[PDB]
């Protein structure tokens, strides 16, 4: 460090910044000279590890949204509804499988990291590039339909190992690329895959199951720890100013209903019960099923869902 | 909006803001996920979420407290880890709902306790004005000294004059010791307190309970004390007419009976 | 059976409100969970199952539960002074540099013969190769061809005292029993 | 109300009348002298029952 | 606020309009979202003669 700078000399050093470290970057480099203040250089940050295994796709994987909306009801059949969580929280339910060179790092990450952030890949939105790379290209021309995109978001390249990866930040989309902010260090050809990255947490430890000396089948479940902004769109058909759904609903699974009631205050004894009609009213239940065959209707029906907000939008 | 919003049976986007003041320092914090702008104040989100019990307004101060949940690491909250502050932070609960700019003031109140159950949560119970009437009310006595504290509105005494700023020479686990105050007689700071800056305007206050020569007796001890931070020390009054006289001159104030009765009643036995 | 393992942690408080949770590694550290199963055909392998039983007291005693997995693999030979062990690059040195669990070796050569050795600190030294250090010596020159396992060691104890033994034909005769273990911090630390 | 943002009553309190009292003596300090004083409300149709 | 009256009306519990008047308050805006209060008959008053 004590090294003399030239007069009219500019001396750039390289800040490497590693991979290895607490996971909160609190820093508070000094630069001491005689005759000056302090001039100290704060650097500050988080330090994650990405998730980059892939699992395989003979089971469903399944993706749930949850939300809260405590709800209360008077004596009448009339209801006040109190949506509290204004973005849903998303859970991922997968299983994977790991045989060569992965089963070790898999049980090295899992006993070292535990439970710490990742930087969880969406599976469900796999991409393969079209066009090569090249390396230190700024932007990546590929589609941005429907996806899982957002401006100052993640983006993580992949290739046949889990080795080969980089994790990138995407500035905004212009519907054909991602404005990239950093150069791309290497180059993937056509072939790659490319994944979305959120942030996620696992939520319980999987318990890994040993199939032979080197294998191992896990049962990974993941939480995202960031708002998934998504557009809100109803059905375009309008009836008395609200939403009318006109998808009609997949019959694969019989499907039944029932007049639910607040027929509670039956007043059962020991001689004869006798049941009051509270309202006098049946407000029914219906079932829905639908199969998607698409993007643009599994699309509409993400913004279906958040529009929904639980309980609270009717329609 | 926010009646109407209220009375909405489909608009419902509850959302609760605390703001903890203390003098110029304001801290703003929220229940959301996402931080929250309102009358160009930021409320900071807590990882972890903050959240309380709710409101009880039953007439009994006892037992309408407030409780607030937070993590550990609270940056309000943390101050009373080591000393509670001198000055009491009030707090200032508002209701909101998202995409309204509107808001609605519920409760009111300042910090009753704080205590740290879980390294992942803290608990705050926060009381209201009403607890402060149950301590009593007599504040009276015919007894030969002052019965007043130096400075009060009672005593009018102005302390300004008085103040002496100085630079502590050395500080230990229960004295803090200093050349300037050398110079006076010993027990001439007996009874005063020391105020120093903590952050803003806020100053922090401790009490002395004797002064030695150049060495000074701290109530409690001497922790939290700066090194090298200006302190600001009063003088204090022993309460006795002579002292109250000879020093200050505040006689003509002074609250005390000093030679008026001790016992001589008018219904007694024998006068002689 | 086939057989899985997690990692149990003291991952509470994870204090969930309304907006977003926020969990906290109260000891940041990783416990894992082995299960374990086994076949008797014979009174004097039952006999010593039984006085294991006995020994471990249910989850009092503990004991060193290696696994059986195959997470580092040579790829360089490593003289017999040398304690510069080479593997491939998983991720170890970001991950494990030296922690209580997922810090001891068994090298478990071809011929029969396990040396038991202590990792004292990882160093990255390319992306597809490590020079993973030891505690003292390995015995012996050994050449990647050399080397089956290395299985990981943990200390752990069992997670249940109930323990079901199993007879299905006699005191002679074959057995059957299901054991778990959890590692413990334990050991003098 | 019930659809004017009543959601439910549990407790009726009937109550009863053929207790509490009929009469009512009340003591008070006459502040001319500062003797006690007191003075008789009754309740006749209370009373009677 | 303790002390305010107001009207409730329950037509399948046979409660004409009363007035009443608030007592303890025990409300809960986040979480439950229960409001529940307690409430007298309105029966206070104090005659000039
Ligand atoms: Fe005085």
């Amino acid at each position: 460090p004590p090294l003399g700078f030239a007069a009219l000399e500019e001396r750039t050093w390289t800040v490497s910044i590693g991979t290895d470290g607490p996971p909160v970057v609190n820093a508070r480099i000094v630069w001491r000279l005689q005759g000056e203040p302090n001039l100290v250089l704060v650097i500050t940050g988080n330090r994650i590890i990405a998730w980059t295994f892939a699992p395989d796709w003979g089971d469903s994987i399944v993706e749930r949204l949850s939300a809260s909306t405590n709800i209360l009801q008077s004596e009448s059949a009339v209801t006040q509804r109190r949506a509290m969580r204004l973005a849903p929280r998303r859970e991922f339910d997968a299983n994977m499988y790991a045989v060569d060179r992965e089963r070790q790092l898999l049980d090295m990450t899992l006993f070292g990291w535990g439970a710490r952030i990742w930087a969880l890949p969406i599976w469900p939105d796999i991409q393969l590039l079209h066009q090569p790379l090249a390396a230190g290209s700024l932007g990546i021309p590929c589609d941005t339909a429907g996806l899982d995109f957002r401006d100052g978001g993640l983006a993580m390249l992949r290739g046949e190992d889990a080795f080969t990866y980089e994790v990138v930040e995407v500035k905004t989309v212009t519907a054909s690329g991602l404005d990239l902010v950093r150069p791309v260090q290497a180059a993937w050809g056509t072939g790659s895959r490319l994944y979305p990255v959120r942030t996620a947490q696992l939520t319980e430890q999987p318990t890994l199951t040993r199939l032979t000396d080197t294998a191992q089948s896990a049962r990974v479940s993941f939480l995202v720890m960031e708002p998934s902004a998504w557009p809100e769109l109803m059905p375009a058909t309008t009836y008395r100013g609200r939403p009318v759904l006109e998808q009609r609903p997949d019959e694969s699974e019989d499907l039944t209903s029932s007049y639910q009631r607040l027929l509670s205050t039956l007043d059962n004894g020991s001689a004869i019960p006798r049941v009051t009609d509270v309202a006098g009213m049946a407000l029914p239940v219906i079932g829905h099923r639908w199969i998607g065959m698409g993007r643009a209707e599994r699309s509409a029906f993400r913004s279906l869902v958040y529009a929904l907000r639980g309980q609270q939008k009717p329609l | 909006s926010f009646n109407s919003r209220e009375s909405s049976l489909a608009d419902g986007q509850p959302v609760r803001l605390y703001q903890f003041s203390r003098g110029a320092i304001r801290w703003s914090y929220n229940s959301s996920d996402r931080d929250i702008t309102y009358q160009n104040q930021i409320f900071r989100t807590v990882p972890g979420g903050i959240t309380d019990n709710g409101i009880i307004c039953s007439g009994d101060p006892q037992s309408d407290q407030f409780v607030i949940t937070a993590p550990a690491d609270l940056d309000v909250a943390l101050l009373y880890k080591t000393r509670s502050p001198s000055d009491a932070i009030d707090l200032v609960v508002y209701d909101m709902h998202y995409g309204d700019a509107e808001a609605a003031v519920s409760w009111v109140g300042q910090i009753g306790d704080v205590d740290w159950p879980t390294v992942d949560s803290c608990r705050i119970t926060c009381v209201s004005e009403d607890e402060l009437m149950d301590q009593p009310g007599l504040t009276d006595t015919y007894c030969r000294t002052c019965t007043a504290i130096v400075g009060d509105h009672r005593c009018k005494v102005n302390l300004v004059p008085y103040r002496v700023t100085l630079t502590p020479q050395s500080v230990s686990a229960w004295v803090i010791s200093s050349g300037v105050v050398a110079g006076y007689a010993d027990g001439w700071f007996t009874g005063g307190y020391v105020e120093w800056q903590v952050d803003g305007d806020n100053y922090d206050r401790r009490f002395i309970e004797q002064h030695a020569g150049a060495d000074l007796h701290i109530l409690g001890g001497t922790e939290g004390i700066p090194a090298g931070g200006q302190l600001r020390v009063y003088p204090g009054c022993d309460g006795l007419a002579q002292t109250c006289d000879d020093k200050f001159s505040n006689l003509p104030n002074f609250r005390g009976f000093n030679a008026m009765q001790g016992k001589s009643p008018f219904d007694g036995d024998q006068v002689w | 059976e086939d057989l899985t393992s997690s990692y149990q942690r003291l991952l509470s408080t994870l204090d969930n409100g309304s907006a977003i949770p926020r969990v906290t590694d109260v000891a940041g550290m990783a416990l894992p969970v082995i299960g374990h199963r086994w076949i008797g055909m014979g009174r004097a392998e039952r006999s010593a199952f039984r006085s294991l039983v006995y020994a471990l007291r249910g989850q009092q005693k503990p004991l060193w539960v290696p696994t059986h997995a195959d997470d580092l693999t040579l790829v360089a030979t490593v003289s017999q002074l040398s304690t510069a062990l080479d593997v491939r690059n998983i991720g170890y040195a970001r991950f494990a540099n030296g922690r209580p669990g997922r810090r001891d070796i068994r090298i478990e050569l071809y011929d029969g013969t396990v040396y038991h050795r202590r990792i004292l600190t990882s160093t990255e030294l390319d992306a597809d190769t490590e020079r993973v250090a030891i505690d003292a010596a390995l015995g012996r020159l050994v050449e990647p061809t050399d080397v089956a396992r290395i299985c990981f060691m943990a200390l752990c104890s069992a997670a249940s005292d109930v323990v079901e033994i199993e007879h299905v034909t006699d005191s002679e005769g074959v057995a059957t029993a299901a054991l778990t273990f959890k590692g413990v911090r334990d050991d003098e630390f | 109300d019930e659809d004017s943002g009543l959601l439910e009553i549990t407790q009726e309190k009937t109550g009863s009348t053929s207790l509490a009292p009929s009469q009512l003596i009340v003591k008070y300090i006459d502040q001319i002298d500062g003797a006690q004083r007191q003075i008789i409300v009754n309740n006749n149709a209370v009373a009677a029952s | 606020n303790p002390g305010q009256p107001f009207l409730i009306r329950s037509t399948p519990r046979g409660i004409p309009e009363t007035v009443v008047r608030v007592g303890r308050i025990e409300d809960n805006f986040l979480g439950d979202g229960k409001i529940t209060l307690t409430v007298v008959q309105d029966q206070f008053n104090l005659p000039a003669t």
